[PDB]
């Protein structure tokens, strides 16, 4: 059934169609779409889009928008994809969980805007898309596989280049040895609170991160004698049992 | 090198043991400084028993004005105990044919110098004596593929 | 020694029955003795008028060969009737409930004055007995008839204990007076007087009948018919005295029939010669005796176990058969002579009769053994096993319990066929020695084939198969035309247990040279022949040999056994066995000069491939590095001998061709504290390794990978020399700062990402820190168990093939694989590549993972997971099914004093890919106790797939990779720029790994690896298969937390893209893919 393209609760389908495979003699792919509008830097103003397909880089996104405005003239500022973590990778930052410096939803994607007009237009434009899709699914605007995989993914086998690496792992421990230095230094002067207090730190303990964490995972002698109740309630235990 | 299989007018011979030449610590003993040497009984990943020692000599520095440096004695004990530590962890990890490749290029004297330059600074760390005590069983399928 | 006696009590409450299904056969017995008591008698006549009498009435009178004739046989019978009385395992009270059918036995005793006292000659004696019974079967029947219990009761000639010159009668109770609920078949023998001889001519080296060849069996069976009531005299006199002997009968003897000595025979080519009475009055023997000085071992007051335990000990370490036994004087004391018997032996001097004599002496020797090895897995207090004592059953299969079987087929027709047949000796001589065909048989090709193996082999075993204990009332003995004989078999199957040492070793050398030649270098050149020279060796050594071919499908034990028994057993007979062919030609044949000539234990390839490790090796040492190298140690399947095809040079596409290598400096404290500046350290050092290697040693070649096995870090980048010898090598750096440096990511972790962390942790400890302890263990253990780099290259070929060992891993392949030899209880170490396989087999279908763990101890027989560590292990096993008792996520648990945690190996894999393992077994396993060994059965148990998985995705690939993959049915060289490797190697299976790990949460893909093992002869053709969960059954609504391809028809529901989805399968991989199936 067909005639269907908008959910519940702020939800909108988008069909396109799929190429030819030899071994495939209707194939069609969705898109849930909802806007979402926050007050921060980069979740303001962005579409989640549920079920984006396999290996959704920005060439074919931008090649999408551009035969948009090639079609019903639709202006869009979109050159950018956040959020993309097609395989599950980088669910966690265990850089930033292992050390303090170099720092400081599932299978959806943001498709951001700038423009109130910007993603009304493309918003009411999709919305027309989708049910003009629900009327007629034979002449939409349809995608064309210039495979962006073939290139941008096969290098599971590929030497690495070695200037490349070369030059990427000489900058990094260059601007790493550089803050390193810098994360020793502003421990090794001194830090005296504005009270009056100084701070203790080790001979050679290079950041205050360490320290911190040294706090949060680090969070009497005798008598049984030589006092008069003492002796006196020790006759009293001999004369009891 | 013990032999223990023959065939083809060969000897086919496995790692027995390794000493030092006499002279060669008495090259190194010098008065002034002292001579922590340790020995553990240890087993290596085969039913193999050693008894492995080490000979470390206590070093002065540069910039040391005064002639003598010598160890206090409780820096004897925790230099022995750290030293016992990482052979017996050198061995129990090793077969003799991996703690012979081990002893080759001297590497586990490298591993006990790191480990105890924090408590003394230790000039020429050797191992001076491997000892075989007790060995397993035969196993010639072993003692071929360790010759090939 | 807490649970041992309530499995005793278990035991005796599963096999207690006793009160309901006794009374009705003892009633029924009280009926047949009040039958046999009106029996009439049979005044004194002859044998010219007997063969008249049974000509033309129903029943035949048995005999032996020859039928007695009326020149020798002078001869008159006497109808005298005896008493009747319960004997043996009845009179004992210890009978067993086993469904099969059980017996009891029956007392018809002689008078001392009808059969006079000169049993001395030419069977007579017996042939009485045939005349005794057949009367008293005849007149039997005549009391069925008047009585009316013709229907469900059916008299049939039977063999007592397959004897081929005792035969008896025996009752089935075929289909308020009827039966068919308990056990079956009632005995009927005869018995004889006490005193019936002279004692200087009882023992089993005398002669007195025709042409001084000795007759063991004869002077045996007359005293055994002798002794049927001294014997439960002096048993009913120890059973007054220890209050454990009922107890005791009934653990021994459910040990001797789960280990297959039954009471059936050893003589006549079968597995047995000793059972429950036998054990029971060895067992008073060492009750009343045992020692040099008088020693008593045996106390008559103590428990079953430790009389179980002693009576183990001692028949298991003192020798009976080759070299000295013990007697003892029932009407008393027990002494060892040294004098051996050359039979299983054992003396009285009451019933003057040698017991074990039933017993030959290949069965005595894998009897002693068999007691062995139950002794010593009860002298360990670590682990309690006493399924593996008695509850296990390793004589209901026949090829687990001897590591190679051959189908003697023996054509060799009818006894006028017979000397033109049979190359061997038959005459008169040897007729009085050993009484048939099949008995001298028997011992023949057993003493041809332990001569011609020796040394090879550890024990023997020889099973003249279809052998008919019964044959019915119309025929005086078997009729028989089965296959090309008229005997008591069809073929023969020899079985073997061997020293895996001496298999494949291709000389059996024979004494050594001299001037006159020697018996026993005369006897080996006519047992040889034109195998038979003489040969000088490198040492200097003139010994006369036989020298072989070694070959990698056919093992040189089966040229021997086709040699020996072609020439010195027939000339037209044949040897069967195509099952070892079929398993050792699954078996990768590896493009090596000459490697088929080559065997199974020849490790050679990974042999030369650490030869060339050792190249490499000693260049990165001798280079010199801002650290000195603490050490390079290599972590591979093929340094620990597991890899598939044996690495040939020059293999692209093997996906173990690239073989892992730990090196780690020096502790330095100048790594960084962060994990990817740490990782980008790690890849300078190894950038600097390149740059030196490249610069001086020029025939080298290398280049950098990019690994992602260990998530959350995307550049531990280890480079892969290529070296001039044809091998690749995957470099990895171990630093100190790397397990401190996880474990603070599980400290400082947030609360929802532990588990996530601690895994990433595991799959770091499993690849690192805990794969060397592995590898230099197997490694050092594939030394002392031969088979075992085989039988896993079996194992995981198997697993590809059925598209498992995608998510398997290798690891927990290898200790699942090493259970039947460093525990292999109760069955021997194994001695074949079959024996191992199909072991391997049985134990993942009988043992059960939500109450019994894989604790086993990686170590070589005669360190070890001592009470503290078991009890520990044990402990973190029951505190894992605490917190997940049913295994969601952790389905095995397999450890071992490398890895106590269990959870390193066999953690990650989903319950379908689990549930399709155990399954398989359980599948296996069945199809072999149904159906028997066969091509058919080893081509379906290596035929893939084709059942409920979902998806068949068939690929192909634009060139065939087994040229390129050393897989023979070639490659020398390396391309002028790397990245040719791309084009060359095969992409599926990360290509099936990322798409698993993109849909984790929908559907589980499944592939194969090694890709042209399992995808023809050509090798091209993997396939995908696909498993939906079982949360996506149906058609539920979107959420937040769905992670699937969505496709919602109305506005409430969504389903699955399942079209979408393999669409955009194809666009990954197009080149490869060129059909799809859905089931």
């Amino acid at each position: 059934i067909e005639d269907i393209s908008a959910m519940k609760n702020g939800f909108i389908v988008v069909p396109f169609k799929l190429p030819d495979h030899k071994a495939l003699p209707a194939s069609l792919h969705f898109m849930f779409a909802k806007r979402h509008q926050s007050s921060n830097s980069n979740e303001s103003d962005c579409l989640f889009l549920v079920n984006l397909p396999l290996l959704s880089n920005i060439e074919h996104m931008k090649k999408f928008v551009g035969q948009l405005c090639g079609k019903y003239d639709t202006v869009s500022h979109v050159e950018e994809l956040l959020y993309n973590d097609e395989f599950g990778l980088h669910e966690v930052d265990l850089s930033a969980l292992t050390s303090d410096l170099m720092s400081s939803p599932r299978n959806t994607a943001l498709l951001k805007f700038v423009d109130a007009a910007s993603i009304n237009n493309c918003w009411n434009a999709l919305k027309k898309y989708s049910n003009l899709h629900a009327k007629h699914p034979n002449e939409l605007f349809e995608w064309t596989y210039t495979t962006p995989s073939f290139t941008t993914f096969v290098n599971f086998y590929k030497p690495l280049d070695i200037d490349y690496l070369k030059e990427d792992i000489h900058t990094h421990m260059a601007i790493f040895e550089q803050r390193e230095a810098q994360a020793q230094e502003d421990v090794q002067s001194s830090i005296v609170d504005e009270d009056g207090f100084t701070l203790v730190v080790g001979k050679n303990t290079k950041s205050l991160n360490s320290i911190r964490k040294k706090i949060l995972n680090k969070n009497k002698k005798a008598k049984k004698d030589f006092y008069r109740f003492q002796v006196r309630e020790r006759k009293k235990q001999e004369i009891n049992q | 090198l013990r032999v223990d299989e023959v065939q083809g007018k060969n000897l086919l011979t496995n790692f027995h043991g390794m000493d030092f030449t006499t002279d060669k610590l008495r090259s190194m003993v010098r008065k002034w400084q002292t001579l922590i040497e340790a020995n553990v009984t240890v087993k290596t990943s085969d039913d193999y028993v050693l008894r492995i020692f080490a000979i470390a000599f206590t070093r002065k520095q540069a910039n040391q004005v005064k002639r003598h440096s010598y160890a206090q004695s409780s820096h004897i004990r925790a230099i022995r105990k750290v030293i016992s530590e990482i052979l017996t962890k050198e061995v129990q990890g090793s077969t003799l044919a991996q703690l012979t490749s081990k002893l080759i290029p001297e590497v586990i004297n490298k591993e006990i110098e790191n480990a105890t330059k924090d408590i003394f600074p230790l000039q020429n760390i050797h191992v001076r004596k491997v000892k075989l005590l007790k060995q397993p069983k035969f196993d010639v399928g072993a003692l071929m593929a360790l010759h090939g | 020694s807490n649970i041992f006696k309530l499995q005793i009590d278990e035991l005796l409450e599963q096999v207690k029955l006793k009160q309901k299904h006794v009374l009705k056969v003892e009633k029924f017995l009280h009926k047949l003795y009040d039958i046999l008591q009106e029996i009439p008698d049979w005044e004194e006549k002859s044998l010219a008028e007997v063969d008249s009498f049974f000509k033309n009435k129903i029943v035949s009178v048995p005999f032996v060969d020859p039928k007695p004739i009326p020149q020798n046989t002078n001869y008159k019978f006497n109808y005298k009737k005896p008493d009747i009385s319960l004997i043996g395992s009845f009179a004992l009270k210890a009978g067993i409930y086993q469904p099969n059918g059980s017996s009891i036995d029956t007392l018809l005793t002689m008078p001392k004055e009808l059969f006079e006292k000169k049993d001395f000659l030419n069977f007579r004696c017996l042939h009485k007995r045939s005349v005794y019974l057949a009367y008293l079967t005849h007149h039997l029947l005549i009391l069925l008839k008047k009585d009316k219990l013709d229907s469900f009761l059916q008299l049939e000639y039977s063999y007592f204990d397959n004897d081929p010159l005792l035969p008896i009668l025996r009752i089935s109770c075929s289909k308020d007076y009827n039966f068919y609920k308990t056990r079956f078949s009632i005995n009927l023998l005869i018995g004889f007087p006490y005193k019936v001889f002279e004692p200087k001519k009882l023992l089993p080296n005398r002669n007195c009948i025709r042409i001084l060849p000795a007759t063991p069996l004869y002077n045996f069976s007359v005293l055994s018919s002798s002794t049927h009531e001294n014997y439960l005299k002096y048993l009913y006199k120890t059973k007054k005295q220890t209050e454990s002997f009922v107890e005791a009968t009934v653990l021994g003897r459910l040990w001797l029939q789960q280990r297959g000595f039954s009471s059936n025979m050893s003589h006549s080519g079968s597995l047995g010669g000793f059972g429950t009475f036998e054990f029971t009055i060895l067992m008073a023997a060492l009750l009343n005796g045992g020692g040099i000085n008088s020693n008593k071992i045996l106390l008559h007051g103590f428990s079953s176990y430790q009389l179980f335990k002693g009576v183990i000990k001692y028949l298991a370490t003192m020798d009976l058969c080759h070299d000295g036994h013990l007697q003892f004087h029932s009407n008393p004391a027990s002494k060892y002579i040294d004098e051996g018997f050359q039979t299983p032996t054992l003396f009285d001097k009451s019933t003057k009769v040698n017991i074990l004599t039933k017993m030959t002496v290949s069965s005595y020797q894998i009897l002693k053994e068999y007691a062995g090895e139950t002794l010593r897995m009860l002298n360990n207090v670590v682990q309690d096993q006493f399924s593996n004592i008695f509850l296990t059953n390793i004589s209901r299969f026949d090829n687990l319990k001897y590591d190679l079987c051959y189908d003697v087929q023996l054509p060799l027709g009818k006894y006028n066929n017979l000397e033109t047949s049979l190359a061997a000796t038959f005459g008169s001589m040897e007729r009085v020695k050993f009484i048939t065909l099949e008995n001298f048989l028997a011992h023949k090709i057993t003493n041809v084939a332990r001569y011609a193996l020796g040394d090879r082999i550890k024990y023997i075993q020889i099973e003249m198969v279809g052998q008919k204990s019964d044959f019915p009332i119309t025929k005086r003995k078997v009729y028989s035309n089965t296959g090309g004989n008229h005997f008591n078999f069809d073929f023969v199957r020899v079985k073997l247990i061997v020293n895996p040492s001496e298999c494949d070793k291709l000389v059996t050398k024979g004494p050594a040279h001299s001037e006159t030649m020697s018996t026993e270098a005369a006897v080996f050149k006519n047992f040889w022949g034109i195998k038979s020279s003489l040969r000088r060796f490198k040492d200097g050594s003139i010994t006369h040999c036989c020298v072989w071919s070694t070959s990698s499908s056919e093992p040189i034990i089966s040229s021997i056994v086709n040699f020996a028994l072609q020439k010195h057993v027939s000339k037209k007979a044949q040897i069967s066995n195509e099952t070892i062919k079929k398993f050792h030609n699954f078996l990768p044949l590896p493009n090596l000069p000459s490697s088929a000539k080559t065997s199974v234990l020849n490790l050679s390839s990974f042999f030369n491939l650490k030869k060339s490790f050792d190249d490499l090796y000693k260049i990165i040492f001798q280079m010199k590095l801002p650290l000195s190298v603490k050490s390079i140690l290599p972590v591979g399947s093929a340094f620990r001998y597991t890899s598939l095809c044996q690495p040939v040079p020059f293999a692209y596409s093997d996906p173990d061709f690239f073989q892992d290598v730990i090196l780690e400096f020096e502790t330095s404290p100048k790594w960084p504290d962060e994990i990817t500046s740490l990782e980008k350290a790690k890849t300078a050092f190894l950038l600097k390794i390149q740059e030196e290697l490249s610069a001086n040693s020029s025939t080298y070649r290398s280049f950098f990978s990019r690994d992602e096995s260990i998530p959350y870090n995307l550049e531990i980048v280890t480079l892969n020399i290529l070296t001039p010898e044809g091998y690749g090598f995957k470099f990895r750096v171990l630093t100190e700062r790397d397990e401190i440096l996880y474990l603070r990511a599980i400290a400082n972790a947030r609360n929802e990402l532990k588990p996530e962390l601690e895994a990433t942790f595991l799959k770091f400890t499993a690849k690192y820190l805990a794969s060397v302890r592995h590898t230099r263990t197997l490694e050092n253990i594939s030394h002392s168990y031969q088979f075992y780099s085989p039988v896993v290259r079996l194992f995981k070929r198997w697993l590809d093939t059925h598209l498992l060992l995608g998510h398997i891993t290798d690891e927990l392949a290898e200790l699942i694989a090493i259970k039947p030899f460093v525990d292999p209880a109760p069955y021997f170490i194994p001695g074949s590549l079959e024996n191992g396989f199909l072991k391997v087999l049985k134990f993942i279908s009988q043992w059960n993972w939500k109450d019994d763990p894989l604790i086993l101890d990686l170590v070589k027989p005669e360190e070890r997971l001592t009470l503290a560590q078991y009890k520990g292990i044990q402990m973190n096993f029951t505190n894992l099914r605490n917190s997940d008792p049913n295994g969601t996520h952790l389905q095995f648990f397999v450890a071992s004093k490398n890895d106590p945690s269990g959870i390193l190996y066999s953690s990650g894999i989903p319950l379908p890919i689990a549930t399709r393992l155990t399954a398989l077994a359980k599948v296996a396993v069945n199809l072999l106790q149904t159906h028997g060994l066969n091509q058919q059965t080893i081509n379906l148990l290596f035929t893939p797939g084709l059942k409920d998985y979902d998806f068949v995705v068939d690929l192909r690939t634009p060139i065939g990779l087994k040229s390129s993959c050393g897989i023979l049915s070639a490659p020398s060289n390396f391309p002028e720029n790397l990245n040719d490797l791309s084009e060359k190697m095969d992409p599926t299976y990360q290509l099936v790994k990322y798409l698993n790990l993109k849909y984790k949460n929908s559907l589980i893909l499944s592939s194969r690896k090694y890709i042209g093992v399992n995808g023809g002869e050509k090798g091209d053709k993997n396939v995908i298969t696909g498993l939906i969960k079982p949360l996506f059954k149906g058609a539920h609504k979107f959420r937040v937390n769905l992670d699937c391809n969505v496709k919602p028809v109305d506005d409430e529901n969504v389903i699955l893209n399942k079209e979408a989805i393999f669409h955009e399968i194809a666009a990954f991989g197009n080149d490869m893919v060129i059909n799809f199936e859905t089931d």
